[PDB]
């Protein structure tokens, strides 16, 4: 059956959240 | 023959995807002086307070716009194998629908 | 009193659907009336696992295929029960359908407690109602949980008593006591109306048939 | 306790000495009523006892005696109530009714 | 009486063990109906566990192939100001139109992630459906 | 007749139960006190019924005076009833052990005419099942409830013939050293036959207990084992 779920990463994901100074020196 | 995956897969609350900061249409089906519990198609209606503006038009059966921010509130607390619900979705009551 | 027995009360038990309870409902009424929307995943409870479809993001979807069975499994009981003018009891304790609960089991003919479950009326209710009570012998739970999300007190009773339960079950819900469990949604009202229509029918159509039996017999 | 046999003897009784009073007194006894029972035993039997329940009294025997006896399931066992099992079906028959009026209408000096 | 010992087998099973033991002279009303239709799990009691280790429900997440097209839909566009209708079983969101016809262009043509996105943009813009990034 | 002692309670018969308010009669059910407590006043009894053919069960009975602590653990020993499944209505249908609590029982299903070679509790509690021959021993804390709880469970979760033959799909055949090498079928699947044996495991990896080897080996030497003794 071409319906079932397939398995697979969570699309909708947010982007983890970062702190003011991430990336910085 | 039509099967569950079928439905579940073109139904259109699986097409909505996640519910945070959708924009829904939902019907009042129950009025408690200025509390509106109003129905969206999902699991839980929501609980919302009757607007300031223009609230005699608010009655049941009226349809509603409605931002979604949960379909259901749970949360787990501390010494609990459990979440607890309020079985309740949580949304925020926009206007009418013109 | 032979040719009775054998003419009416075993000869519904020789077919497979004999109310045809089959045509009453299909998966996809189930669907449209949203029996699949279970709880989060957070809620649910090991032995519903095996009837879980699957989790949509973080809510549990119930497999609307098994519910086909098992809902045609309860009703066929329900049904035969009826049929021998059985006691048929509801219970549910959500107080947004008991007034519905209420209506249909009056309608049926059969009775329901949509109330306060006070202690003992099962395990103790040659006391709380007289020496020579009858007790149910069919309990139907449109809901197994009772306000404190734990589970109803009449299911264990029920079993106790050794008396047979249908059960909606929803993913949070224990269907290990019940004889005859339906996995599906119990909080929204088009689904609990379902459930409401198709005991209702089940019910009426099993005591008509006995009837128009007896009928029949009485007549040849 | 009095039993039912006990009641429709004593309703008997009530009734052949409602007819003897009636032919005391000379009144018509199809005609003779509850009140006229009062005034006859008050006059062949007069009693100044303040307290009006200590003074003779002939009345029947349904007023007087407390005997109650109510079946609430048949022979077959079924229950005649559909809220049987609550084990207060007339109070929550009286909830349900209520409740169900408010419904209707929600779709639309004394004590 | 039959025994009132819930957590040992099932009610079927008591009852029966009693009935052929002589305790109960006749079957209650409902031992035929079992007996002809059981259910498909007999219903005995089971003390639920919690899981330790590496113990996981198996229960999977549900996920197609048009999700992630949604999500990229609800991350540049994002979500479109149109509300949705459940009620209506066969309501079509703008994601849904874009998702059909990404498909369709995938079925009719290359497959470049980044160009059917775009293509498809044209193709909605030209239908006359507006879509603001 | 006197107890297991002249002056215990336990091993007094009772006499049959009541009849129920649910209007059945168990005249063929006898019953046996367990144990008697002084509860610091009032009296915890113990007892255990049985009709002698499967049908057995226990309670609990706690009142100010004695008899009706006998009446209210026999009355509610009547509606717990177990039902004990019994190998040729004589023993168990396997060896069992078992642990409940601290309390740790091993049986050994026996061949006819062995007896009743147990505790006097379980002595009793067989008699009241009609179990006929078996061993016991008992180890770890005797506590009364703990043995009468261990014992009840274990003999209420053996495994038949039947019950295994439809598990495994295949015969359960019985081989009698008095009946030569005659195959005894004692149980048929009701299903279909499985086609693929067993594996025939060289070596099966099960647990075995000390004191049954030593015993088995000779060099079990107690003094106390083997004795002479009155039918049970
Ligand atoms: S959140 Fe990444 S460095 Fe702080
Ligand atoms: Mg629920
Ligand atoms: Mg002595």
């Amino acid at each position: 059956n071409e319906d079932l779920p397939i398995s697979m990463e969570n699309p909708y994901k947010e982007p983890l959240k970062k702190c003011i100074l991430c990336g910085k020196h | 023959v039509e099967s569950f995956a079928s439905m579940l897969r073109h139904s259109p609350l699986t097409q909505m995807g996640p519910a945070k900061d959708k924009l829904v249409i939902g019907r009042i089906f129950h009025i408690v002086e200025n509390d509106l519990y109003i129905d969206f198609g999902g699991k839980f209606h929501c609980v919302c307070r009757r607007p300031e503006v223009d609230g005699e038009k608010y009655q049941k059966g009226t349809r509603v716009r409605l931002r979604l921010l949960d379909l259901e509130l749970t949360s787990r607390f501390l010494g609990a194998t459990t979440d607890t619900t309020v079985l309740e979705a949580n949304a925020v009551l926009l206007g009418i629908q013109e | 009193s032979t040719d009775f027995n054998d003419k009416i009360l075993n000869e519904p038990l020789k077919h497979s659907d004999f109310f045809n309870v089959k045509e009453l409902f299909s998966v996809r009424s189930l669907f449209d009336a949203r029996v699949h929307l279970g709880h989060k995943a957070g809620c649910r409870h090991r032995f519903m696992e095996p009837y879980i479809f699957g989790s949509r993001l973080d809510h549990d979807i119930i497999d609307l295929e098994q519910t086909a069975t098992h809902l045609q499994l309860a009703l066929n009981f329900t049904a035969h029960m009826a049929y021998r003018k059985g006691i048929i009891l509801f219970i549910s304790r959500n107080r947004q359908f008991s007034y519905l609960i209420e209506n249909m089991a009056r309608d049926c003919g059969e009775y329901a407690h949509t109330r306060y479950f006070r202690g003992g009326m099962l395990t103790n209710a040659r006391l709380l109602f007289g020496p020579t009570v009858r007790l149910p012998d069919l309990i139907i739970f449109l809901h197994t949980l009772n306000n404190i999300f734990e589970p109803h007190v009449a299911v264990r009773d029920a079993a106790k008593m050794n008396i047979p339960t249908v059960g909606i079950v929803d993913t949070n819900c224990n269907p290990c006591l019940i004889t005859y469990p339906v996995p599906g949604n119990d909080d929204s009202p088009l689904a609990v109306h379902l459930y409401c229509r198709l005991f209702q029918t089940a019910i009426t159509r099993a005591k008509e048939k006995r009837q128009q039996v007896e009928a029949l017999y009485r007549l040849q | 306790t009095y039993t039912e046999d006990f009641i429709k003897k004593q309703i008997e009784e009530f009734n052949i000495g409602k007819r003897h009073l009636a032919n005391m007194m000379g009144e018509d006894p199809e005609t003779f009523t509850q009140e006229d029972i009062d005034r006859a035993i008050a006059y062949l039997f007069p009693s100044g006892l303040f307290e009006k329940r200590a003074r003779p009294v002939m009345k029947h025997p349904e007023q007087i005696f407390p005997r109650q006896r109510a079946i609430q399931w048949g022979e077959d066992g079924r229950p005649f109530h559909y809220l049987f099992y609550t084990g207060k079906q007339s109070y929550y028959s009286l909830m349900h009714d209520v409740y169900g009026m408010l419904l209707n209408l929600e779709k639309h000096g004394s004590r | 009486a039959g025994s009132r010992l819930e957590t040992v087998g099932s009610i079927f099973s008591r009852t029966r063990d009693l009935v052929r033991a002589g305790v109960l002279k006749e079957k209650p009303l409902w031992f035929d109906v079992y007996d002809a239709f059981p259910p498909l799990r007999e219903p005995v009691f089971q003390r639920p566990r919690v899981r330790y280790g590496k113990a996981k429900a198996p229960i999977q997440d549900i996920w197609y192939h048009e999700d992630r097209i949604r999500a990229k839909f609800y991350s540049v566009y994002g979500s479109g100001q149109r509300a949705f209708d459940l009620f209506n079983p066969n309501f079509k969101s703008t994601c849904q139109r874009f998702v059909e016809k990404y498909t369709e262009l995938q079925k009719l043509g290359e497959t470049d992630e980044e160009k059917l996105f775009v293509e498809t943009g044209k193709a909605l813009l030209a239908e006359g459906v507006i879509l603001r990034r | 007749e006197r107890g297991w002692s002249g002056n215990s309670w336990g091993g007094i018969s009772l006499g049959p139960p009541d009849p129920g308010p649910c209007g059945e009669t168990y005249e063929d059910f006898d019953t046996r006190i367990l144990e008697v407590r002084n509860v610091f006043k009032s009296i915890r009894v113990l007892v255990a019924v049985g009709n002698g053919k499967g049908a057995a069960g226990f309670s609990i009975g706690k009142a100010t005076d004695r008899m009706d602590a006998f009446r209210k653990a026999k009355n509610r020993a009547v509606h717990h009833l177990h039902y004990i499944e019994r190998y040729e209505d004589h023993t168990i249908f396997h060896d069992i052990s078992l642990r409940f609590k601290r309390t740790h029982i091993k049986m050994k299903k026996q061949p006819k005419g062995y007896g009743l070679r147990c505790h006097r509790a379980i002595i009793t509690i067989c008699r009241l099942i009609g179990i006929k021959d078996m061993y016991a021993k008992v180890s770890g804390s005797i506590n009364m409830l703990s043995l009468t709880q261990g014992l009840f469970r274990g003999l209420s979760r053996q495994e038949t013939h039947q019950q295994l033959a439809d598990k495994k799909g295949l015969h359960v055949v019985e081989i009698r050293e008095e009946c030569g090498p005659l195959p005894i079928v004692v149980a048929s699947p009701r299903g279909p036959l499985r086609k693929d044996p067993e594996p025939e495991d060289e070596v099966p990896d099960v647990k075995l207990d000390w004191e049954d080897v030593k015993t088995a080996q000779g060099m079990k030497r107690s003094v106390w084992s083997n004795l002479k003794r009155a039918a049970t």
